[PDB]
């Protein structure tokens, strides 16, 4: 999210990391998209654009949002 | 952790969490549900 | 020149499409002697292509950004501009025949229902009455209007099977 | 004992029963009160069992029905010969078969159809045909269009004779039931007479007509100066130079010196390199030996002169202790039930059509047929599907016999009764082998797809990775390749080039080349075995449970084709054997579609292609050994790598194949209404439409009704099968015409 | 003739006669006249 | 259940000895079909860690001889039991 | 039961319904005597279904937690190894994101 | 003398089986009656010990031979064995669940061996008896997995 904030037109959104133990060695390498280290999945949900539009910048704020929504749940 | 203090994720969090929720959690769900549906009276 | 569509007579893509079709049609012409019957069929096809391109132009037809002619559907706009031949007059042209079939089917249904075992008449057609009604259906809208006012066209729902909800 | 019992004039020749369309059934003889009367009229039209309970009238009806079908087929064949005589380029194709595509259908210039008259070569335009009639007319020696005209007129004359024969043998002189029950005479006359006489006549025609014409055709002689076959027939001098054994003149035949006939009755393995088809001398000796085998087999049964075999004695004498009564009553069933004989004949006809397709794709029996990839593919696929349809109909009519003509009085402990007794064991074991084959074929496919997707090709079931080598098929191939060396020393070469070591090619294109079998062929063959086991499970379960079942004990009294027994027992929908056949039609469709996909891909990737000086290049890149192990590989490299010519066929000679493809898509998709849905919703919608037509007094006298549940299932399966068949037909023909 | 023309009057023959008439009419219109798009006389 | 089912009688093992006498030492091509089978099992025993290959001729003789054997013992069993029961 | 033709008697209905053990014997302690108590003491601590369901779950959750945390990266499973340099850019039709 | 080999069981043509040479063969009947699952007088834990030993010895093979790490030498023989042990634990859990499910009631009708003489009750058909059987099954499976492991360590041939 920070890399998306710095460059939205270039850096792709990432949804979640992919920890599948049945993955092969080319499979781990071919899914480190978005300038990441581990195997990650590209986000197409649009929450990156929405959260950049509403002023969320740092992942600390997203952590606070997650814990607040867990509390309200 | 710095700037991540709510629900601190370790580096081994996926490698540990994925097999309980793909392995142990479905097994407990299966056993509990099977004891539920087969319960007499 | 409505909705940003140039006329077919002054469209570059229309003429480029015509040149492309003439090129591929003449490509097959080089594989046959001119005195052969496939050559005559290909020549007749090319003549039909040239006649179609000529007749589609200079008739008020228009096209836009594709070289393929477009049809104007709005009445009034197709009446103020010369575009009534596209869909406006075919609308009444189809409706006349569509009302022709509906009227002769109605008269045959009415005539057959006032007859013993009328279910047989649907699978055993009678030719002289059907052909007489076929040639007595030119004035279908005139028969349809007079039956509409007097209740012979319609039927009150007290003798109509209705759902029990 | 065997005689000709014929009743003269049983039915008057008049249009009295033509006046009333509903006359065969007493239920339909009243009138068309509902719209289901029409569908019952066209459905029970040829069902002769409920028309009358007399077997003699049914036998006469089916005899003249076969006469009418024979006349129809003769009319169709005469029309094909007339089309080849008038609208064809057969004269041009004879002088150049490797460069001029066959064409025998000419369209009209009425509405844009002039683009369908493709440039097939030879100064001719028309629809490029795929039936391979030109190859047949080159094998059976035919030079000019006059001969095709004569054949067409003779076929029309014989078709009129067959229709007159049906009219005579029903309305004028109808045989009695004892005439039809002469099974021994029937078998002797259709073994020695029909098959044997036809084989001997064809062998004589090949020897006296086709052999000199084909000997002069592949030698470079133009067909214009080739002598007509009557010159070869009458004059021994002209036939003596082409074949020196004709100078002997029937001396070695009666003096038992048949080794002198080794010039035109040869025993050669392989194909003629000039044409690509089988040697006509080999086919002549083949049909002569077949005529011998059918002449000797046609004198086996006893009819009127004491000697022979009685089929009842043969059946009742073969009794083995694990079977109790052994074939005890089957003679009584097969002499009294038309449907049992229909099931047997349809099953054997369908299987033999499957053998026909396989053995034409294996050994092409026609000149310039192997290089014509379209004709070979079309023949294989068409006879494939016709064989499947005949097998499914065999199952259907077996189930019909089970429902109607089966009685428990004659059979107590025979084979049929014991098959009824242990039907649950058969169905359970068939289900087990079904699940086993399905898992270790399709799960192997899914596992290969997953290991490809997971980036681990070394864990796949491929040749590069761990492999399942078909050792038995490859050993059979090696044995057949080495069969002429030891076990058949008089054969020149191998019986086919499936297992050979040489590649034949006519006109720069590969005619037939050796076929390599790997892991992918193993997977597809066991997929085929799985699919056929499922389809035979469905058909056999429908036949076995048609009479009675643990669910519905009184299914026999409910008829063969009934929709259901109601929503009782949780819902007994599709419980009839007719619905079992209805599902077996789709399973047949899946089986034969996968089979012909395997055929097309394997032959395009490992057999068909254009030969070069630097090796042999196939149509594809030889990717069957690398892409047929996965479902995505199958999809991308067969259905997507091909069909690029069908989509771009527009504006060309084969655009009608694209139109047919999309119409087939339409009909295949339109069928799923009649498959998913039911009747009550459609009946209520029809009620609303009936109210609409009632409001302004256009109410039909015949009440509009929704289609029956069996009627709806029949419409759905018919539209589905027609759409799928036309889809595969259009795709296969467009791909094989634009490329091959 | 009556017995045969009663069969001639049933629906399948009517399913041909209308079909042959309308089909041939449209063939002759599309044949003698070319393919048009506009009804501009 | 009358444990004589599939009756083990040593008389039908005698018919398994006639086929090596009939097929074997009966000239024809080479020496015999059973003689060729004997030569094939002779040379196959040399490569004990491996087995016969696809190009080997051993499988043809083995399969042909073994279906001939199975046919002759099946027919002998059928005949010798039809004689006893009354089936002939 | 089965005197001449009868298959039902209503006092030995265990025979009437067809409940028959086709393969059943009552021979006790076929294994040698010293062999049982080695395995009889093996089962007695896990004979209860509560002790067995717990033990399977005890070896279940612990070994599952052992995998990934310690089970992976010792077998060199290709999920905790990392890439060399693959798949930073994406898009063959241009744009070239990331 | 027809030799009617195919006959119903106990002369009863009303029930499911018919006595067939697949069933009525003395060798097959003796082999099936001597299998541990049909030794009714033996305790169910002693049944489960042999059954689990045989099944855990057989289940190790495919995991070692066709496992994901089969090409890695020295480690395939341990990964296959611990995966086989995990499969044995899964089967033991499902066996215990079946023992809970199918024996929450009490059977009332005996098995009736041929020509009578039935014992009171199979201990395998009980709740605690099937629990002991599953305990014997998991102990036997673990011991068989360990035995197939040590047989892959010491060897004169292959693995
Ligand atoms: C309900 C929405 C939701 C969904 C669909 C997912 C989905 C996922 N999470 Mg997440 N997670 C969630 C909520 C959710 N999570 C919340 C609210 C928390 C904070 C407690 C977490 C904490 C969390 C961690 C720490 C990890 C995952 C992981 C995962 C992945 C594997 C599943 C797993 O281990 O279960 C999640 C396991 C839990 C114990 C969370 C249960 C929380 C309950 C419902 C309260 C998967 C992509 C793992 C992974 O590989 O990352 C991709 C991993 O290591 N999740
Ligand atoms: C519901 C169907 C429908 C629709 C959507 C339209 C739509 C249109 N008509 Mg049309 N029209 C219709 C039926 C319809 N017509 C029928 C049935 C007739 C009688 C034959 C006409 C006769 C007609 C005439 C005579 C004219 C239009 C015009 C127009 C356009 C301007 C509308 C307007 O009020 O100016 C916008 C006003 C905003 C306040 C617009 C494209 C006019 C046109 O072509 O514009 C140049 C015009 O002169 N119409
Ligand atoms: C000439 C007879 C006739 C007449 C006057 C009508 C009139 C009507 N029908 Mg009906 N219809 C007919 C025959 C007829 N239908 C037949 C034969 C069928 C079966 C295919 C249907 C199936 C049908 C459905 C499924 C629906 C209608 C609907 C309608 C209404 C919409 C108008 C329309 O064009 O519908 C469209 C009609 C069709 C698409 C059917 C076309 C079939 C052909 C043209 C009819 C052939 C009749 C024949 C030539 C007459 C014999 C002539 C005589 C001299 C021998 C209207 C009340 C709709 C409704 O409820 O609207 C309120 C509706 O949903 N109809
Ligand atoms: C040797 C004598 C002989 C021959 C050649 C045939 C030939 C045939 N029979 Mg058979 N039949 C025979 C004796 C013979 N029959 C006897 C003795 C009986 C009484 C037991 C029957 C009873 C019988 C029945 C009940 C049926 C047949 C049918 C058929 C046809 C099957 C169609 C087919 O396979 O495609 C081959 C197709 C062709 C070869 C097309 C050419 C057909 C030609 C014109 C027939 C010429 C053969 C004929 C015997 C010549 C003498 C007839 C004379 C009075 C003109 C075939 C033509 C079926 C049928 O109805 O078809 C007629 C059928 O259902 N047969
Ligand atoms: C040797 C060939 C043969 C013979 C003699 C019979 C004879 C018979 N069968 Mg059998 N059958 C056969 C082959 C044969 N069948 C095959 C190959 C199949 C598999 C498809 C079946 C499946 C079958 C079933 C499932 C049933 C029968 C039934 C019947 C009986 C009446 C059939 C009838 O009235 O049809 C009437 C004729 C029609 C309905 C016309 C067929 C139209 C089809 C549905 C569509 C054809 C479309 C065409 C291929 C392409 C046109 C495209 C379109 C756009 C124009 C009769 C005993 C029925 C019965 O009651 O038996 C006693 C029955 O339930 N048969
Ligand atoms: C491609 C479509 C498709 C597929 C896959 C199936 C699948 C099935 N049908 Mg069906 N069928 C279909 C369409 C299809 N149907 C349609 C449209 C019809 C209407 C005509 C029918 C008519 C029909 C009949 C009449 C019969 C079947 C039967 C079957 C079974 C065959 C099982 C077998 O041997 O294969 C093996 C199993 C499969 C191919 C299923 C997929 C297995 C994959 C590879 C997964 C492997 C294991 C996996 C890892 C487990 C996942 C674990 C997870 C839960 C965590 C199966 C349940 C038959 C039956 O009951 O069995 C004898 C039967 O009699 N079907
Ligand atoms: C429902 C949609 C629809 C419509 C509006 C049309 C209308 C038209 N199409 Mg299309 N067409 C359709 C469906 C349709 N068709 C379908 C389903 C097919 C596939 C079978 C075709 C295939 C097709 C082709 C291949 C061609 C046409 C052509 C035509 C024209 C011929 C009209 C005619 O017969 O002369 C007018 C007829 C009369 C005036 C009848 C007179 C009746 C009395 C006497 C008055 C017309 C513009 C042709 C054309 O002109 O191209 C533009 C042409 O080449 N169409
Ligand atoms: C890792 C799992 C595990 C655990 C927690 C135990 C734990 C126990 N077992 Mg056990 N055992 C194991 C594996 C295990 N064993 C294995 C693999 C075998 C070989 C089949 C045995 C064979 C065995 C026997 C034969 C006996 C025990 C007994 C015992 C108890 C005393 C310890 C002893 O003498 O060991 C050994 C204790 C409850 C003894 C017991 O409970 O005595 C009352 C006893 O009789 N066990
Ligand atoms: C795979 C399917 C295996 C079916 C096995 C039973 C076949 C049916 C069966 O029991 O048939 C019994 C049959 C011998 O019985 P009989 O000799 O008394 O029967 C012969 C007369 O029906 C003639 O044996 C075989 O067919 C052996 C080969 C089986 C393969
Ligand atoms: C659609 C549908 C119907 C409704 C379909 C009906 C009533 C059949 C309609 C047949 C029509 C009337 C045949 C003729 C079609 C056209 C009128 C032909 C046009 C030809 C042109 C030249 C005009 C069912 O009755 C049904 C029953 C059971 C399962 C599924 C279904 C089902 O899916
Ligand atoms: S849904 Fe139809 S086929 Fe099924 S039980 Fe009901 S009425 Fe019968």
């Amino acid at each position: 999210f920070e890399q998306w904030v710095t460059d939205p037109i270039h850096v792709r959104p990432i949804a979640h990391a992919i920890w599948d133990p049945h993955f092969g060695q080319p499979a781990v390498e071919a899914f480190t998209r978005g300038g990441a280290s581990g195997p990650v999945n590209i986000a197409t949900s649009g929450v990156y654009q929405w959260w950049y539009t509403i002023g969320l910048r740092s992942n600390q704020e997203l952590y606070v949002s997650s814990v607040f929504l867990a509390l309200v749940s | 952790a710095t700037e991540g203090y709510p629900f601190v994720p370790p580096d081994w969090a996926p490698a540990l969490f994925v097999p309980l929720t793909g392995l142990v959690l479905p097994a407990v769900g299966m056993a509990w549900a099977f004891t539920y549906i087969q319960k007499e009276r | 020149d409505i909705a940003g569509l140039t006329p077919c007579s002054e469209s570059k893509a229309y003429n480029k499409l015509e040149r492309k079709e003439l090129k591929v049609l003449d490509k097959r012409l080089k594989k046959y002697e001119p005195g052969s019957a496939p050559y005559l069929a290909l020549q007749a096809t090319k003549e039909r292509t040239e006649n179609r391109f000529k007749t589609y132009a200079k008739q008020g037809l228009l096209c836009g950004n594709d070289g393929l002619p477009h049809l104007i559907s709005d009445p009034g706009l197709a009446l103020r501009f010369n575009h009534a031949g596209e869909v406006f007059i075919p609308t009444f042209g189809f409706l006349y025949v569509a009302g022709y079939i509906g009227h002769v089917g109605r008269q045959y249904i009415i005539l057959s229902k006032e007859d013993a075992k009328p279910t047989d008449k649907e699978i055993i057609l009678d030719v002289p009455l059907a052909l007489k009604l076929a040639f007595q259906g030119w004035a279908w809208p005139l028969a349809s209007i007079q039956e509409l006012r007097n209740g012979s066209l319609l039927e009150k729902d007290e003798n109509i099977t209705v759902s029990p909800r | 004992k065997v005689k000709i019992a014929v009743d003269r004039n049983p039915v008057e020749t008049n249009f009295e029963k033509w006046a009333k369309p509903g006359h065969f059934s007493r239920a339909l003889a009243k009138g068309p009160n509902t719209t289901t009367w029409i569908w019952n009229l066209h459905a029970d039209a040829h069902d002769f069992d409920n028309h009358t309970s007399d077997l003699e009238e049914i036998s006469r009806k089916v005899f003249s029905a076969h006469f009418g079908q024979l006349g129809i087929i003769l009319i169709w064949l005469s029309g094909m010969y007339f089309h080849g005589a008038r609208f064809s380029n057969y004269e041009g194709w004879l002088s150049d078969p490797t460069h001029i595509k066959p064409s025998a259908q000419v369209v009209w210039p009425i509405v844009g159809q002039e683009i369908l008259n493709g440039d097939v070569g030879g100064g001719f335009q028309g629809i490029q045909i795929t039936s391979g009639f030109f190859q047949l007319w080159r094998a059976s020696g035919i030079t000019s269009e006059l001969q095709l005209y004569s054949t067409a007129i003779g076929g029309l004359v014989l078709a009129a004779a067959c229709f007159f024969a049906g009219w005579f043998h029903y309305h004028k002189a109808a045989p009695k039931l004892e005439w039809f029950q002469n099974v021994e005479s029937m078998l002797n006359h259709h073994l020695a007479g029909l098959l044997g006489l036809g084989s001997l006549a064809w062998a004589g025609h090949q020897i006296h007509v086709s052999l000199p014409v084909n000997k002069l055709l592949d030698a470079g002689v133009d067909p214009k100066e080739i002598p007509l076959p009557h010159e070869f027939l009458l004059n021994q001098s002209i036939i003596a130079d082409l074949y020196p054994s004709f100078s002997k003149g029937l001396a070695p035949f009666f003096t038992l010196n048949w080794a002198e006939y080794s010039d035109f009755l040869t025993f050669k393995g392989g194909l003629n390199p000039v044409t690509g088809g089988l040697w006509l001398s080999d086919t002549a000796h083949h049909h002569l030996a077949i005529a011998v085998l059918f002449l000797v087999a046609g004198h086996q049964y006893r009819t009127n002169w004491g000697i022979g075999h009685s089929i009842k004695d043969i059946l009742e004498s073969h009794k083995g202790p694990f079977t109790g009564n052994g074939h005890a009553g089957l003679y009584e069933i097969l002499t009294t039930s038309w449907h049992a004989q229909l099931a047997i004949n349809l099953a054997l006809f369908g299987s033999l059509s499957i053998i026909v397709a396989h053995h034409m794709y294996a050994m092409p029996p026609y000149p310039y047929l192997a290089t014509d990839y379209g004709t070979q593919l079309s023949l294989f696929t068409h006879h494939m599907w016709i064989g499947g349809f005949c097998v499914v109909g065999a199952g259907a009519h077996a189930a019909i016999f089970m429902v109607r003509d089966y009685d428990p009085t004659n059979n107590y402990n025979n084979l049929l009764d014991r098959v009824i007794r242990h039907r649950d064991a058969i169905i359970s074991h068939l289900n087990w082998v079904s699940i086993f084959l399905g898992f270790h074929s399709f799960g192997l496919y899914i596992h290969n797809d997953t290991m490809s997707a997971l980036g681990r090709p070394q864990d796949m079931f491929s040749d590069t990775a761990i492999q399942l080598q078909p050792v038995f098929a490859q050993w059979i191939q090696n044995t057949h390749f080495t069969a002429p060396q030891l076990t058949a020393p008089n054969a020149l070469a191998a019986t086919s080039l499936t297992w050979g070591g040489d590649v034949v090619a006519v006109g720069g294109k590969v005619a037939m080349m050796p076929i390599a079998l790997g892991t992918s062929d193993f997977l597809v063959h066991h997929i085929h075995a799985f699919t056929i086991h499922v389809t035979v499970l469905i058909l056999l379960k429908g036949v076995l449970f048609a009479r009675s079942s643990r669910l519905i004990p009184d299914k026999a009294n409910l008829g063969f084709r009934f929709p259901c027994d109601g929503p009782g027992r949780g819902g007994t929908c599709q419980v009839s054997a007719w619905d079992h056949v209805f599902l077996g039609l789709f399973w047949m469709y899946n089986s034969l579609s996968i089979v012909i996909f395997h055929f097309s891909w394997k032959m395009q990737s490992d057999v068909w292609g254009t030969v070069t000086d630097s090796g042999v290049s196939h149509i594809t890149g030889g990717n069957f050994a690398q892409s047929a192990n996965t479902i995505n590989g199958w999809l991308r490299d067969f259905l997507w790598a091909q069909s690029s010519q069908v989509i771009q066929s527009y504006g060309s000679a084969l655009s009608a194949y694209g139109l047919m493809f999309l119409g087939a898509h339409f009909v295949w998709a339109f069928s799923l209404m009649f498959l998913f849905s039911g009747r009550g919703y459609w009946q209520e919608l029809i009620e609303s439409i009936v109210w609409a037509h009632n409001k302004l007094r256009v109410a039909p006298s015949i009440q509009p009704r929704a289609l029956s549940i069996t009627q709806g299932r029949a419409v759905g399966v018919a539209h589905y099968l027609l759409g799928g068949i036309a889809t595969t037909w259009s795709f296969f023909l467009a791909r094989i015409i634009a490329v091959g | 003739m009556k017995d045969f023309t009663t069969y001639l009057s049933t629906a399948p023959v009517v399913g041909l006669g209308w079909a042959i008439f309308t089909s041939g009419l449209l063939i002759e219109i599309n044949r003698f006249f070319p393919d048009p798009l506009v009804f501009s006389f | 259940n009358w444990l004589r089912v599939d009756p083990i009688v040593p008389a039908i093992s005698f018919v398994g000895w006639t086929l090596p006498s009939n097929i074997g030492t009966s000239a024809l091509n080479g020496q015999s079909l059973f003689g060729a089978f004997y030569e094939s099992i002779g040379q196959n025993l040399a490569h004990w860690p491996t087995g016969p290959a696809l190009d080997d001729k051993f499988w043809l003789y083995m399969v042909t001889w073994h279906t001939g054997l199975f046919i002759v013992m099946l027919l002998g069993q059928v005949g010798v039991q039809g004689k006893k029961q009354g089936y002939w | 039961y089965g005197e001449q033709s009868k298959y039902f008697d209503l006092q030995d209905l265990e025979n009437t319904t067809g409940a028959w053990d086709l393969y059943g014997v009552d021979e006790k302690k076929r294994y040698p005597g010293l062999q049982e108590e080695f395995f009889q003491r093996a089962t007695d601590a896990v004979s209860r279904r509560e002790a067995l369901n717990g033990f399977v779950a005890l070896t279940g959750v612990a070994s599952i937690a052992l995998f990934g945390l310690k089970g992976a990266s010792t077998l060199e499973l290709p999920i905790t190894k990392g890439p060399r340099m693959e798949k930073t850019e994406n898009g063959k039709g241009g744009i070239l994101r990331s | 003398k027809p030799q009617q080999v195919i006959q119903p069981i106990n002369g009863d043509p009303f029930v499911g089986m018919l006595e067939t040479p697949v069933t009525s063969a003395p060798i097959v009947a003796n082999y099936l009656s001597n299998l541990p699952a049909y030794r009714t007088g033996v305790a169910p834990n002693l049944r489960g010990v042999e059954i689990g030993l045989a099944h855990g010895f057989l289940l190790a093979g495919p995991f070692i031979k066709l496992g994901p790490l089969r090409d890695v030498p020295g480690t395939a023989e341990v990964v296959g064995c611990m995966s086989a042990a995990g499969l044995v634990l899964i089967l033991a859990l499902c066996l215990s669940l079946y023992g809970n499910a199918a024996f929450q009631n009490q059977p009332s009708m005996g098995k009736k061996t041929l020509s009578g003489r039935p014992l009171p009750q199979d201990p395998l058909m009980s709740e605690e008896g099937w629990a002991k059987f599953a305990a014997g099954f998991t102990v036997g499976g673990l011991s068989g997995v360990a035995w197939a492991y040590i047989l892959t360590q010491i060897l004169p041939y292959y693995s």
